[PDB]
RNA sequence: UGCUGUUGCUGUUAAAGGGUUCGUAGUUGAACUGUGGGCUGUGCAGG
RNA sequence: CAUGGGAUAACAAAGGAGCAUUUUUAAAGGAUUGGAGAUUAUGGAGCUGUGCGACAAAUGCUUUCCUCGGUGUGGUUUA
């Protein structure tokens, strides 16, 4: 939204103030934790294992049954993403943006999302090497 | 692609070999699980993979990018024509 | 009875670089003191002192084997004057490092500060291994250079 | 004594009579029950006191457990209480963790280092929620009348009321010597848009 | 982005009582934010009002009496000696009679009536009457 | 080159070293051979500090471990005990 | 002389918003760790 | 330059899985008087491991994968 444009949209979650997991649910947090590990083991990302939980178990917060946020579990567990998973993603629309580029040449309109994303892709890796989350020479190839 | 996350998932986590004479070496064993080749790749070259794949029964994939996307995409910064996955791991 | 306090130790390769010898000025290094007035944990003939102002003498400077004829430690350069601290912004030199002193100065007129800087050489000993952005403590000495006129006491 | 197995092992040599007399109680529940047979063998108490809320009857029973067994006791707090209430007539028991806090540091490197767990603002939440488990807290108001003082509200689901509001008086007085800090209850039958119910 | 929590609190409170509300809706709070809140009603300058835990920054709704006519925070918080006070009065309030500056200090945070009262210096955080 | 040649067959460098200076030989970073030979003595010496400061966190890192297992064992033995004592 | 403006200016039409973004020094930057308690007397305290 | 205060701030560090219980006694092993310096050795205090007692522990090792009593004018709890 507000960065790298004049997009002023709200959509978003609204975490609810009551915070303990309802009494319908009937899944030890071991296993909670076994499930989230189980997802990452089939090369899913901790936004898309949370969403599954969400839409097919009933686990409306993984961090109020177990107590642990979900890249935490991934961390303990040595499954977390090499890279975090925002700038993999970002990095992946960089490419594909180049790879359509290399075609069409005249597209000036992505060439100019294309510096935005990079721009972007930038500020982020900045942040996650200042916080010990990449490798210092961490380098962005195009 | 799906040929991608399935890649990525047996870089991290099973086994494979990269390069024709090692895949055709899986392939003489039952190593192999599955093949997947370039569209890059020589027709002969080709042509005597599938033909190693009918007869050992294993799964054959024609990857859409060539050899420099299929390097890519494993992770490697060399082209590879031929890739078999021997151990799938944690995918499929 | 001097002659029966005499030991020979070997040249070692390490320290011994220079076309000069290198060696202590304020103690004869074949002698072994009666007294051990100046010996470190191995034995070593070794002088060193205590610079006042309460700051702790370097293990390295009483056990080591640096000859460094600027160390406020083993040497007779003293600390007297001004006690600073500042953060370390380069080691590029052979025992000098440059420290970086940020302040902000106020303008009166604008009733508002300004981000100012100063950049000191600093002489280090070997007896300390500071890393560009650690802090240190330095004291004012006489001068030892064109430029130089502090040592690294403390590196934090 | 068989039963001196559940208190901590400083307190088995000159246990007190409240204290023996829950261990006492303790011990045949943990064969007694069916329910509280799977936990209780691992459980022990530290210490249990008598609190005579005043203007009322009745006292109230304040079993402290370390801060180890908070799932044990979580699990099967609805059980444990009532039984023990089935054991002393005219009386409320109300187990409670026992928790450090960490003064607040007066400097700013040792500030960021402190347990956030061991912060008064959490350790007296965490005990209010002790007080009333079986109910969750639904809201919090803080009250800033014109006098400088300040009286914090806590809402609870008015679902819950026909269980919790006969005990919310001793909660509250218990509430206040163990935290030192005052607290009101009050009820909301819709939560989610702040609907408080009158009665 | 909103930078100054206290200074979008007191520009709120103000607008409302320009306006003539008898409430008004505050939002995020701060704990600066309800000591300035304090140091007004000790005075008399608003009514009660009700801090919401909403687990987050919170929300304040203050109940507005007539007789606030202006508060504001003062950006950057000057730095005031006890000897300045007299000058930040002629220059931010309406008279030597009445109005507060208020002020962030080591004591705490009051008015500068009480501040010079305990002949202490600090911050200064803005105002009202 | 016949100098880093022959320092790689008698293992005094490592092939990550050699192939560092032997591209920086061929970019003019070398005088001359005592040139290179020094900055490999200070490549080496580098080496040895680093290496020391990491035998030293090894040696933490097994002496923790150790006492770990240590605290768990004895507190299962402990435990063992109190269940005994029943 | 608030016509140099930190206090304390002006920029729709009077002079004055850069054609639009990106962006590095710079400047600026959201909450939170925190109500001390009892006892007597005294106060147009108040519901 | 010294020092009292800690509310508003700044600097630095961290990025939370390189993050790791207090004691008792016991055995097993590897500088001081002594007349004062010297020399020359016993004899210890002081180091790990083996036991043992006594506490704890912010997270459960007795674990985890292989109709009736009590309560406010019915609600819990077993039945
Ligand atoms: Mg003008
Ligand atoms: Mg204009
Ligand atoms: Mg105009
Ligand atoms: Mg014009
Ligand atoms: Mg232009
Ligand atoms: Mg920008």
């Amino acid at each position: 939204v507000r960065m790298h444009g004049n997009g002023r949209g709200k959509a978003s979650s609204a975490l609810p103030y009551r915070r303990t997991p309802p009494a319908w649910l009937k899944i030890a947090s071991r296993n909670v934790v076994k499930m989230v590990c189980k997802s990452s083991r089939k090369g899913m990302m901790p936004s898309q294992i949370g969403m599954e939980l969400r839409d097919s178990m009933g686990i409306a917060q993984v961090k109020n049954v177990t107590g642990r946020k979900i890249l935490r579990i991934l961390k303990h567990n040595g499954l977390a993403p090499e890279i975090p998973e925002d700038l993999y993603f970002l990095v992946k629309r960089a490419t594909q943006m180049r790879k359509h580029l290399e075609r069409h040449t005249t597209d000036r309109d992505t060439k100019y999302r294309l510096i935005l994303v990079e721009s972007r892709i930038h500020r982020l890796a900045r942040y996650y090497k200042r916080v010990k989350q990449l490798p210092p020479t961490w380098k962005y190839e195009s | 692609d799906t040929i991608n996350a399935k890649l990525q998932l047996v870089m991290k986590s099973g086994k494979y070999v990269l390069g024709t004479q090692q895949a055709l070496t899986t392939l003489r064993q039952g190593r192999s699980k599955l093949v997947v080749i370039a569209n890059n790749c020589p027709p002969i070259r080709r042509a005597e993979v599938e033909y190693y794949c009918t007869l050992s029964k294993t799964p054959i994939h024609h990857y859409s990018g060539n050899n420099l996307d299929l390097g890519t995409a494993c992770g490697k910064h060399f082209r590879t024509c031929v890739l078999s996955v021997t151990n799938v791991g944690d995918s499929d | 009875v001097a002659p029966q306090y005499y030991h020979a130790h070997a040249v070692d390769a390490t320290i011994q670089h220079e076309k000069a010898y290198q060696r202590q000025t304020a103690v004869n290094e074949n002698m072994h003191r009666p007294s051990r007035k100046h010996v470190n944990k191995s034995g070593h003939i070794r002088y060193s002192k205590k610079i006042g102002l309460g700051f702790k003498t370097p293990a390295k400077a009483l056990n080591g084997k640096y000859i460094d004829r600027k160390c406020p430690f083993t040497s007779n350069v003293v600390i007297r004057g001004r006690i600073l601290r500042g953060v370390v912004h380069s080691t590029k030199m052979h025992r000098t490092i440059i420290i970086r002193r940020n302040y902000l100065h106020f303008i009166k007129k604008y009733q508002r500060y300004q981000k100012r800087h100063k950049s000191l050489a600093v002489h280090c000993s070997p007896a300390f291994d500071p890393k560009q952005g650690d802090e240190v403590v330095i004291g004012q000495c006489r001068p030892l250079s064109k430029t130089i006129r502090y040592n690294v006491l403390e590196v934090v | 004594q068989p039963h001196l197995r559940k208190l901590r092992k400083l307190k088995r040599g000159k246990p007190s009579d409240l204290e023996e007399s829950v261990a006492k109680a303790l011990f045949e529940l943990e064969a007694s029950h069916k329910t509280l047979r799977q936990e209780l063998p691992r459980f022990h108490v530290n210490t249990v006191r008598e609190v005579k809320v005043p203007r009322s009857k009745k006292t109230v029973l304040v079993v402290f457990y370390p801060l180890r067994f908070l799932m044990l006791v979580r699990k099967v707090q609805r059980a444990l209480t009532s039984e023990l209430e089935k054991r002393h007539p005219g009386c409320l028991v109300m187990l409670v963790a026992q928790r450090q806090i960490t003064k607040r540091p007066t400097d700013v490197y040792k500030l960021q280092k402190v347990q956030r767990s061991k912060t008064s603002t959490a350790v007296f939440e965490n005990i209010l929620n002790d007080m009333i488990y079986p109910s969750d807290v639904v809201g919090r108001r803080w009250r800033c009348r014109t006098d400088g003082s300040k009286l914090m509200k806590v809402f609870l689901d008015a679902r819950d009321r026909k269980r919790i509001e006969s005990r919310l008086r001793a909660v509250a007085y218990v509430y206040k010597q163990l935290t030192h800090r005052r607290v009101s209850f009050g009820f909301m039958w819709n939560p989610k848009l702040q609907q408080v119910s009158t009665r | 982005t909103m930078m100054s929590v206290l200074a979008n609190a007191l520009r709120t409170i103000a607008s409302a009582e320009r306006r003539g509300k008898r409430q008004v809706l505050i939002r995020p709070s701060s704990k600066v934010v309800v000591k300035f809140l304090q140091v007004m009603q000790k005075h008399g300058y608003i009514g009660e009002f009700e801090i919401i835990d909403d687990h987050r920054a919170g929300k304040i709704v203050v109940n507005l009496n007539g007789r606030l006519n202006k508060c504001g925070a003062i950006c950057p918080r000057f730095d005031c000696a006890t000897t300045d006070y007299e000058k930040w009065m002629k220059n931010i309030l309406p008279s030597r009679q009445f109005g507060f500056v208020v002020l962030t200090t080591s004591l705490g945070i009051m008015d500068h009536e009480e501040a010079r009262s305990r002949n202490t210096g600090g911050k200064v955080l803005g105002f009202f009457y | 080159r016949r100098l880093l040649r022959k320092y790689r067959a008698d293992k005094k460098i490592d092939r990550h070293v050699y192939r560092d200076l032997y591209m920086r030989a061929k970019g003019n970073v070398f005088r001359n051979k005592r040139n290179l030979v020094e900055h490999i003595h200070k490549i080496k010496n580098e080496k040895k500090k680093e290496r020391q400061l990491a035998e030293q966190l090894a040696a933490k890192h097994l002496r923790d471990e150790q006492n770990r297992n240590k605290a768990r064992k004895q507190e299962l033995k402990k435990r063992e005990k109190e269940r005994e004592r029943a």
